[PDB]
């Protein structure tokens, strides 16, 4: 049992950049279709392909980071859906 | 009438968002290159005429020369 924590004052309590909607890990940048419309609101990190004709509505999250997601032509990811891949 | 800088410019405005579709960009992706490739196509228009038109004078001259030629084999 602990029970204590150690506040870090350097935090950010407000991000005026806001958060960042592409989040590239390492080599791993999200390829977005000049076609397609991602929202503001929607974050891509990791390895994430959104193809032509593909839409992400607002409040997604796709995280590629385990392993690669890809959203095909004309497919539609709409508001608030979470999309995760996992190792196996 | 049909004047060579209207189709010229048709056709500079035209061929300008023929390659913002060809590309999957919105047609009227960057406005001044659409004004810019009017201008282009419009003196593009305007010079082919005036070549066009020295071209047909000098095949005309070209053609009574060898005319002329041809005519002397009979003396
Ligand atoms: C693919 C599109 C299809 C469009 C064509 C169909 C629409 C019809 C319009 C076709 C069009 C533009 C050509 C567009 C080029 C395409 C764009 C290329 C790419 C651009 C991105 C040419 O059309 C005319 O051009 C004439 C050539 O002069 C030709 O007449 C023959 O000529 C004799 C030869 O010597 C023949 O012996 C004889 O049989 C015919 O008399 C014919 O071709 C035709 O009558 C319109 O005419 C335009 O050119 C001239 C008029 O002449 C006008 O200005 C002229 O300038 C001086 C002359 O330098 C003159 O001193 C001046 O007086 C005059 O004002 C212009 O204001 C405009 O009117
Ligand atoms: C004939 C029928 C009638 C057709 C209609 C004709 C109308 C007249 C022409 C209208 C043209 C309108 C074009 C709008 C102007 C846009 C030009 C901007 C180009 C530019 O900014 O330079 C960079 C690319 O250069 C370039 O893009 C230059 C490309 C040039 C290709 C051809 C070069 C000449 C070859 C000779 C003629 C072709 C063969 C003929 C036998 C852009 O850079 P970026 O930001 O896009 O990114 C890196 C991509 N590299």
């Amino acid at each position: 049992p602990k029970s204590q924590v150690t506040p870090s004052p350097d935090r950010v309590k407000w991000d005026y950049r806001g958060q960042r909607q592409i989040i590239p890990l390492g080599q791993w940048l999200p390829k977005v279709a000049v076609d397609a419309y991602v929202a503001p609101n929607v974050v891509l990190a990791g390895q994430v392909t959104v193809w032509d004709g593909s839409s992400v509505w607002n409040g997604a999250v796709l995280r590629g980071d385990l392993n690669k997601i890809t959203v095909g032509f004309c497919s539609n990811v709409q508001e608030r859906c979470v999309v995760h891949a996992a190792w196996s | 009438p049909i004047s060579a800088t209207m189709v010229g410019a048709l056709l500079g405005l035209g061929t300008q968002m023929y390659s913002n579709a060809l590309r999957k960009l919105p047609y009227m992706r960057h406005p001044w290159e659409h004004v810019v490739g009017m201008g282009l196509g419009a003196v593009f228009a305007n010079q082919l005429v005036k070549w066009d038109v020295k071209l047909k004078e000098d095949l005309d001259v070209m053609l009574a020369k060898a005319r002329a030629a041809n005519e002397r084999r009979y003396f």
